[PDB]
RNA sequence: GCGAAGAACCUUACCAGGUCUUGACAUCCUUUGACCACUCUGGAGACAGAGCUUUCCCGGGACAAAGUGACAGGUGGUGCAUGGUUGUCGUCAGCUCGUGUCGUGAGAUGUUGGGUUAAGUCCCGCAACGAGCGCAACCCUUGAUUUUAGUUGCCAGCAUUUAGUUGGGCACUCUAAAGUGACUGCCGGUGCAAGCCGGAGGAAGGUGGGGAUGACGUCAAAUCAUCAUGCCCCUUAUGACCUGGGCUACACACGUGCUACAAUGGAUGGUACAAAGGGUCGCGAAGCCGCGAGGUGGAGCCAAUCCCAUAAAACCAUUCUCAGUUCGGAUUGUAGGCUGCAACUCGCCUACAUGAAGCCGGAAUCGCUAGUAAUCGUGGAUCAGCAUGCCACGGUGAAUACGU
């Protein structure tokens, strides 16, 4: 049996949208748009920690907050990352673009992060119970009040494919009112491909 | 001088009111049997005044809107019904007796995915 | 009084009833007793055995019918009907009473 | 005689909008005439969930507008200034007239 | 097929009623919504990833 | 095999001007695709023919006629030893009215004149004469039942 | 009636013929920096040949023509190497853990037994006492009602008009935010209890109606053709461009539907009552013309305002009078209407003519437990045009359930 997309499930419930605008007859372009600057963000900032981006637009002005874990890679010595991502961001869209720093405290409990780096110790033939277990281990000792994390399939270069999931704590799914993170990210090996999902249930 | 009611029926709503008369229906400014050409809607419609033994003391002024003629019946009925109530408060075990104080709660379903109604369902074949 | 809506009538009370009903009035039991008192150990074989893996002396009537080995300070007689068990059972409280004092 | 057509997706955030222009109007000016609700308008996509085959299981999203109206009636200098110079958030359409 | 197919479909046709409409994401033909110009595919994902305002999964 | 037990069963409402809940149950059997005021209209037509040519009130001579196509005894299918038979069972009240009207209808609307009022009310009074084909599908009825006690 | 929420051209991946080779699509290289657009000649078109021609800005950059690679490009194969997404049992009721006890041990108990429930839902027993993910609740909608708010909504008491029109007012419907309300809560019986049968009040009574929600697992189930990807293949061709055809073929068999076989009906005339939706390179009114499909005309609208928009069954009169017919509409002949460069293969609609099978369907088989089935219309996505399909909306509105 399939799942719904957690995530989906508690859009306009308890969560909210990551593209704050609205527009009409000029939708699709500002739609893709922002699709063609998260993708162009999600690029260049690879290896800088990036947890979340959200876009919101007012008369010819494109705001953009980057919700990240070490802000230092992103905001630069003095400000040189972060113009070179404005110039660039304005070349992109033709607007007057203003990009907005905040700093993830605590970042072993957010879903992405954690997703991240099981994705980067399998991909340097890392055994993948270790990743899930350690990963699991900081996740609760950083607050959380549960973890759940599957590796689903060539695992360590097998013939035939499985999934291997581990847990601590509880994940109600289907409670509305429960506030779980939920991320997935494929890891590339020379074997194929894996699939890495984690649930965070905090304390909400 | 003057008795308000509201009724409702399937999407049908109705504003009574009621003045004391010699027994004139009206209808959206048209006549009660020319609005209502039928005989058993009229039964059903003064139902409420003959549960009561006040059929001929009254005058009723509706104002209808919303889906069919057996819906602008039951409204219309539930309103008088409703007026009747605030008339007097004996009325109300009559009114309750005859379950005309009941708003019909019954309206229609939802057309679901993968069939061809609220229930109904595609022929099935094994082969 | 009140901390919920209605569950409190709905279960909550239940809940009392059947814990106390099966509790008793051990709800301040500090710790281990350091005897128990037995009226038979046929029908209770689970709490004679119990204070037998806890090496607590245990003193209980039993029948003709009983096993005598398990209790320590086993004491036969006849524990249906209820003025000898009340006799016994009254007995043996005065008599702690007298000394507890 | 001023007309303001508020419109968005979620009705906190508008009506939180809504009762702060109300609020600088009535300081700033004399009369204002309470928000109407609109009717909203929503909008229903269904979408195949499969990818290939499997017609009879589907997925149904909806798109919600909220609207709100306006009415200045006393309108002045100071009324219009602060009317104007207010920062709705990012989300909430104004439309004036 | 494909990169092909798209760069002939972002070009001007010879006649009006040559042009079609195909998915910004993934060039594909059918399916594809107007009011996002996405095919119903990436329209299910980036709904659950919660990048379209205002759309929400239909309840009701 | 799971059928958790007796269910409730259904309230009519008596007739707005033969106040009687048969009369409904007999419009509600004539009617088709929702239409009640044509069956109810035909049934107070078929009333009024019935008031013409007999001279008395239609409703005692209803209730005569259904009295004398009710049936008693009736055949079930039994299955035991891999085959099915015949055998005879008692109706409950519910029932006995149920097919009473069931094959007034279907007998009714298998006669041979122009309009429907007319077929009814033809029915209608053989019915109340011992006589027609209602009548004769309860004699078997009761034949049947008898052949296999 | 599955991908396909729209195959005349395009889509298009297939076929025939005509053409191209660092390339239709990307980065870097080397010279030039605005190239493209336009006119005419030839051609079915792709493409070639002449002129006007190309206006980068502040060495940077993205665009731009030429020549050359490094490279690009595959809807090519393997779903039995994969990621992701989905079906199915099935919204079926299960899947486990902590601390104790019983076993030499793997293990067991709780989770077995009797009742009850929609349910591992609950009760009573019982060497177990509890808890967690699944059930239930939190979310959406519908049925009653209070406060806040009265325009584009409503019109009662008042003047007005072809008209709720204009004045005037939020009284009433309505709209939409926040609350209230239902819990076997109270009564009688029954039971040790859970519970079961009836009763009161109430808009609503036994999780009130309906959604979203799919645990652990099963089928090497579906999809390399939405996407991505290991490995294996092609590289003057398995890549790329074009015009024409094909996916619409037809002795036949199966699946899902639409229209009927008539009097509860056909034709003609009159005449009521909805809900939910869509509209700015868009919806398109009045008036005039046409037998009709339509044409013309341009009002009001970025819309609780204007338009789509005639609801149809139902009801009332006249007629037909049981007839393969005043039923039924296939099939074919002629004349037209729109969209589009273009309607032959192969669009939809109209007028006149033509008037097939078909008399309620064999063995058999399907759906449905109440505003349901049955029946009547309406809107939307895809969409220049094209649906009897799909997804939603209301009007009228049943029969039956003894039982396993
Ligand atoms: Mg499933
Ligand atoms: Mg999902
Ligand atoms: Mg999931
Ligand atoms: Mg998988
Ligand atoms: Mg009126
Ligand atoms: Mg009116
Ligand atoms: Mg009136
Ligand atoms: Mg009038
Ligand atoms: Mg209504
Ligand atoms: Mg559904
Ligand atoms: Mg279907
Ligand atoms: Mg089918
Ligand atoms: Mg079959
Ligand atoms: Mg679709
Ligand atoms: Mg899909
Ligand atoms: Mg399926
Ligand atoms: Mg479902
Ligand atoms: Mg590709
Ligand atoms: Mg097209
Ligand atoms: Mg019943
Ligand atoms: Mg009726
Ligand atoms: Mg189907
Ligand atoms: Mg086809
Ligand atoms: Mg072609
Ligand atoms: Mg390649
Ligand atoms: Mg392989
Ligand atoms: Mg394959
Ligand atoms: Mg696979
Ligand atoms: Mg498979
Ligand atoms: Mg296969
Ligand atoms: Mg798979
Ligand atoms: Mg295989
Ligand atoms: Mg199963
Ligand atoms: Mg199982
Ligand atoms: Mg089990
Ligand atoms: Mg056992
Ligand atoms: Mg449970
Ligand atoms: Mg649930
Ligand atoms: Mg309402
Ligand atoms: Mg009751
Ligand atoms: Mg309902
Ligand atoms: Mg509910
Ligand atoms: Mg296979
Ligand atoms: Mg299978
Ligand atoms: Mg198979
Ligand atoms: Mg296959
Ligand atoms: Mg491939
Ligand atoms: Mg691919
Ligand atoms: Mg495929
Ligand atoms: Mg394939
Ligand atoms: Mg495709
Ligand atoms: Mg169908
Ligand atoms: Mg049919
Ligand atoms: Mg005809
Ligand atoms: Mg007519
Ligand atoms: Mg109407
Ligand atoms: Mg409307
Ligand atoms: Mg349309
Ligand atoms: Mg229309
Ligand atoms: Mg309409
Ligand atoms: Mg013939
Ligand atoms: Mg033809
Ligand atoms: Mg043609
Ligand atoms: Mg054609
Ligand atoms: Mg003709
Ligand atoms: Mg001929
Ligand atoms: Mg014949
Ligand atoms: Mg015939
Ligand atoms: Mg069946
Ligand atoms: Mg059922
Ligand atoms: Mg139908
Ligand atoms: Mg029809
Ligand atoms: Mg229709
Ligand atoms: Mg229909
Ligand atoms: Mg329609
Ligand atoms: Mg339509
Ligand atoms: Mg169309
Ligand atoms: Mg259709
Ligand atoms: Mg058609
Ligand atoms: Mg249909
Ligand atoms: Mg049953
Ligand atoms: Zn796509």
């Amino acid at each position: 049996g399939q799942k719904v997309h957690p995530i989906g499930m508690r859009i306009g419930v308890i969560r909210d949208w990551d593209s704050k605008w609205y527009a009409e007859k000029d939708y699709a372009d500002f739609l893709h748009e922002d699709l063609r600057i998260r993708d162009y963000v999600a690029k260049r900032l690879s290896d800088a920690s990036v947890s979340r981006v959200e876009i919101e637009r007012a008369a010819n002005r494109v705001n953009i907050t980057i919700h990240t874990a070490k802000p230092g890679m992103v905001i630069g010595k003095g400000g040189s990352e972060v113009e070179a991502l404005r110039k660039n961001l304005n070349e992109l869209t033709q607007k007057r673009v203003h990009i907005n720093i905040v700093e993830i405290k605590r970042a072993d409990l957010d879903a992405k992060l954690v997703a991240e780096n099981i994705a980067r110790q399998l991909e340097g033939r890392v055994s993948f119970r270790r990743a899930q277990k350690q990963a699991i281990q900081r996740t609760m000792r950083a607050g959380a009040k549960g973890i759940k994390t599957q590796v689903s399939g060539r695992l360590g270069g097998a013939d035939i494919a499985r999934a291997e999931h581990y847990s601590e704590g509880t994940v109600p799914l289907h409670t509305l009112r429960a506030d779980i993170d939920y991320a997935w990210e494929e890891a590339d090996t020379t074997y194929g491909k894996l699939g890495v999902k984690v649930w965070i249930y905090r304390g909400e | 001088v003057q008795y308000y009611g509201t009724g409702r029926r399937k999407s049908s709503v109705a504003r009574v009111r009621l003045v004391p008369g010699d027994g004139k229906i009206v209808i959206n400014n048209r006549d009660w049997e020319d609005y209502i050409p039928f005989a058993a809607l009229r039964e059903v419609i003064k139902q409420p005044l003959v549960a009561t033994e006040t059929l001929g003391n009254y005058d009723v002024l509706v104002n209808v809107h919303g889906g069919g003629y057996t819906g602008q019946a039951g409204a219309i009925r539930h309103g008088v019904a409703r007026a009747l109530l605030q008339v007097a408060p004996e009325y109300r075990p009559a009114l309750k007796s005859a379950g005309l104080l009941t708003r019909d709660p019954r309206m229609k379903e939802r057309k679901k995915y993968g069939l061809k109604g609220a229930r109904r369902a595609p022929q099935f074949s094994k082969r | 009084f009140e901390v919920l809506p209605k569950k409190e009538v709905v279960l909550l009370k239940k809940e009392q009833e059947k814990l106390e009903r099966f509790l008793g009035g051990i709800k301040d039991m500090k710790g281990l007793p350091d005897a128990l008192f037995i009226v038979d150990p046929r029908k209770e074989r689970i709490a004679v055995a119990e204070a037998r893996k806890l090496h607590i002396p245990i003193i209980g009537i039993v029948d003709t019918n009983c096993d005598p080995d398990e209790i320590d300070y086993v004491i036969p007689a006849n524990d249906d009907a209820i003025r000898a068990v009340k006799l016994l059972t009254a007995k043996m409280a005065d008599a702690i009473i007298e000394v507890n004092q | 005689k001023i007309r303001i057509r508020l419109k968005a997706y979620d009705h906190r955030i508008l009506d939180q909008s809504a009762e702060k222009i109300v609020e600088t109007a009535k300081r700033s000016g004399a009369s204002v005439s309470g928000p109407i609700p609109l009717p909203t308008e929503k909008s229903i996509y269904t979408v195949l969930r499969a990818v290939h085959k499997y017609k009879d299981s589907r997925e149904q999203f909806e798109m919600r507008t909220h609207k709100r109206l306006i009415d200045i009636v006393n309108p002045t200098p100071q009324t219009v200034d602060s009317l104007m110079r207010l920062d709705l958030p990012s989300g909430v359409d104004i439309e004036i007239k | 097929a494909k990169k092909s197919m798209i760069a002939k479909q972002k070009r001007t046709p010879k006649y009006a009623v040559q042009a079609y409409t195909r998915c910004e994401r993934c060039g594909r033909p059918h399916s594809v919504i107007r009011k996002f110009k996405l095919c119903r595919i990436c329209f299910r994902e980036l709904a659950y990833k919660g990048q379209i305002p205002g759309v929400k999964k239909a309840s009701w | 095999m799971p059928r958790k037990g007796p269910v409730a069963k259904r309230d009519v409402l008596p007739d707005p001007i033969y106040n009687s809940k048969l009369v409904t149950r007999l419009i509600n059997k004539m009617m088709v695709d929702g239409k009640r005021g044509k069956s109810q209209a035909i049934l107070y037509s078929a009333f009024d023919i019935i008031a013409q040519e007999t001279g008395k009130d239609p409703m005692e001579v209803f209730e005569q006629a259904m009295k004398n196509i009710m049936p008693l005894l009736e055949v079930k299918a039994r299955r035991v030893g891999g085959a099915n038979y015949q055998v005879p069972i008692e109706v409950r009240a519910d029932r006995r009215s149920t097919l009473g009207l069931r094959w007034l209808v279907n007998y009714a609307r298998l006669r041979g004149e122009k309009t429907m009022e007319v077929r009814v009310a033809r029915e209608i009074m053989d019915a109340a004469n011992n006589t027609g084909a209602s009548v004769k599908k309860r004699e078997d009825t009761h034949k049947m039942a008898d052949a296999n006690r």
